[PDB]
C-alpha cells in the first residue's frame, strides 16, 4: 500500500538535479509513493512553458509513469478547506497549491515528502519527511 | 487473491487478470521472469535507476514555480 | 448526462444570497449540474472560517448533495497546465483556483456557469454562461 | 409529528408516506437527496425548493473569497 | 443525487431509495415531516436530548476500563 | 461527511455522567461523529461485566444507534502498526486500544475527541480535541 | 468459502522462520485462509519496528496478498466483548490482541490456526488447530 | 530477460507468456497474486512456493511480539 505523497517542490528538485540521495529513497520506497493531481498540473505547466515542451514533457511523463497519481477528490478538498481555516485562524501562511497537497495527504493519512518543511510544519495533523 | 486459468492465444499461451488483480491500464509492456514453476510479471521499464541515468530536462524548467503569494 | 459546471463564484452567490432567479434555473437544470472538487474546498473553507461553521456546513451539505462533485483528475490537471501556459506570458491574469476550474471544465467538455465572466473570458476553447 | 415504518421492495428500502402527509397526486416521480441520516423527497423539477426556502448561512459566511492574485 | 418514482403500496403511497440514497438498514422507524410540497424523512428517535434525558446506566459500569498497562 | 472519532474514554465519560457540556457538542456536531469498532468492543465489555448487563447494554445500544460505527480495517491496522513503532522509537507509552483508535482516525484523517489529551498528543500526525 | 483464521503467532512463526511443513499446509488450504485486521497491525508493527522496514514490509505484502484480510467489524467487537467477560473474573488471562482475534474468529465461525493453543484453549465455543 | 505485451480479452487484460518461459503443460489453472505493480503467476496448489523460496525478513524482524500482559 501507498505511504508517501511527494510534494511539488521535491519533484521539481528531483527532476531538475536527479540527486543520488533522493535516488536511494526512490529505490528503497518504490511502489509506496504517489503525487497529487495538483502536483501533476504544476510540472505539466513547467514543461509547457519551457523552450522545449515536448522534450521536457517526455521526461515528466517518464517520471509520472513510475508512480501512482491520486485524483484530488472530495475528501482531499474537504481536508484542504479545513486546513485553510486552521491556518487562517493562526496567521501562518502556506501557498495555495501546497494547501491542496497538504489536505490530500491528510485525507488519506499519507506522509508528505518535501524539502520545504518550514511551511508544511505549519499544517496540523500531518507527517513530514525531507528526502533531499 | 484471485484465481484464473490459462489459454492458447495468438499462437501462444496467455492468462487473464480479473479486475481484482488487473494491472493499471497504462502498462503497455511487461517483463516476464521465471522463478521455479512460477512466473513473475512486472511493468517494463519501471526501475528508477533507468530514469535517473536517462534524459535530462532543459535548464529553463523553473524560472519560478509560480505559486501565488 | 451532464452539461454545466458551476464555478466557485456562482456558488457563494447562491449560498450567501439565494436568488429566486437561480432556484428556477437549478430546478430546471437539475441532473445536469456539477462542481469541481476545487470549488468544494472553497465553500468548505467559507464554512470552517465562519463564525457558525456547523450551521454553514449543514447548508453546504444540502447544496452539495443535490449536485455531482467531480474529482480533479489527470485530465483536469493536464488541461489546467495547458491553460496556465496559454495565459502565462501570452496574456492576462487568472487566479489559481479559477485556472483549475477552467481546465477541469475543458477536460470534460462542460459549460462554465458563472456570475462573473470577466476572468473566464480569457480561457480558450471554453463555453461560458452567466446565470446571475 | 406522525411517524412511519420502513420496508423492503425490489431489494431497496422504502417508506409509506402516511395519509396525513401524502404528496399531491401531481407528483408522479421524485428526486431523493441524502444529507446525513435524513433524506429529502422532492417532486421532480422542484428539487431545490426545500434548500432555497429552508435554512440559511450566517451573514458573515464568506464576505471575501480569498483567492490569491488580489 | 438519485431520482425515483412513487408507488401505491400497502394501501398507501410509498417510494424507494436506490442504494446511492438508501438509509442504514438499522433504521427501523422514520419520522416524516412536511415542508411545502416536499417531504423530509429522518430516523425516528435520533435526537440526542432524548437519550441524554433517558435511562441511566448503573453505577458499576466502570470499576476500571481494563486497558492493560 | 464524518469529522470526529470519539475515543473510548470520552464515551464512558459521557455514558456515565451525561454532562451538558458534552450534550452541547453532541447536538452541535450530530451526524459528523463516529466510533471505532474497538470502542464498541470496550463498552459492550463494560456492559457485560456489570450487574445489570441487559439494562446497561440497552443504554449502550441507544448510544451506538445514534452514531456511525467504523470497522477497524486494513488501513486502520496499517496506521496503528506505524504508530506503535513511531511511539516505541520515542519511548512514549500509549495503551493498546488507544493505539488502535489513534490509527483508525489517522487512517481516515479524523479528529480524535478525547479527555485524555496527554496520551493522544504522543501520537504524530493526529488532531486532538477535548469536549469534556 | 473460508475456513481458517490465522492468529498472529502462526504468522510471525511463518514469516520469521518459513517452515517447510507450513508451505505444504498453505498450498493445500489456499483460498480458505484469512487473518484479522488486528493480526495485520502486529506484522506491520514488526516491519516498521525492524532495522530493515522496507524489506520486511515487502515480504509482509507478498504474504498478505495471498490471504484475505477481514475487517474487525461490530460482530467481532460484540463477540470479543462477550469473550472478555466470560474470562474477566470467571477464569484465566488472555492478552488483548488475542482476545480480539478470538472473538473475530467466533464472529465468523472460523477455525483458529495457531502454533500456541495455550491461551486460545481458554475461549469458549471456538475451534482450534495447531499447524506448527 | 525477455519481455512481452499486454492485451484485452473478455474485458480483462492478459499477457502472452513467451515460448522461452512458458509454463509446464501441467499448469491448467493459475493463482494470480498482486503485490505493488507486479503480479505473481502461481500454479494452483503451488501458490506459496514463490514466497517461501523467495526473499526473507531481516533476522531482527520481531524477536518479541510485545503484546501486553507479559
Amino acid at each position: 500500500m501507498l505511504k508517501f505523497m511527494l510534494d511539488t517542490n521535491i519533484c521539481i528538485f528531483t527532476i531538475k538535479n536527479k540527486p543520488a540521495s533522493v535516488r536511494e529513497r526512490f529505490n528503497l520506497n518504490q511502489g509506496r509513493m504517489c503525487i497529487s493531481s495538483v502536483t501533476l498540473m504544476e510540472v505539466i505547466y513547467g514543461a509547457e512553458k519551457s523552450q522545449m515542451p515536448e522534450r521536457n514533457l517526455a521526461v515528466i511523463e517518464g517520471f509520472v509513469s513510475r508512480i501512482d497519481v491520486l485524483d484530488y477528490d472530495a475528501a482531499a478538498a474537504t481536508h484542504t478547506g479545513q486546513i485553510r481555516a486552521e491556518l487562517a485562524l493562526q496567521g501562518r501562511p502556506v501557498g495555495p497549491f501546497d494547501q491542496m497537497i497538504a489536505g490530500h495527504a491528510r485525507s488519506r493519512g499519507l506522509i508528505i515528502v518535501t524539502n520545504n518543511t518550514r511551511e508544511f510544519e505549519r499544517v496540523g495533523g500531518l507527517r513530514i519527511e525531507d528526502w533531499s | 487473491h484471485m484465481e484464473n486459468t490459462v489459454f492458447l492465444s495468438n499462437r501462444s499461451q496467455p492468462v487473464r487478470r480479473p479486475k481484482a488483480v488487473a494491472l493499471p491500464e497504462n502498462v503497455k509492456r511487461v517483463e516476464v521472469i521465471a522463478v521455479g514453476r512460477t512466473r513473475i510479471i512486472t511493468p517494463a521499464g519501471e526501475t528508477w535507476d533507468e530514469w535517473f541515468d536517462g534524459n535530462s530536462v532543459s535548464a529553463d524548467f523553473m524560472d519560478n514555480r509560480e505559486q501565488p503569494g
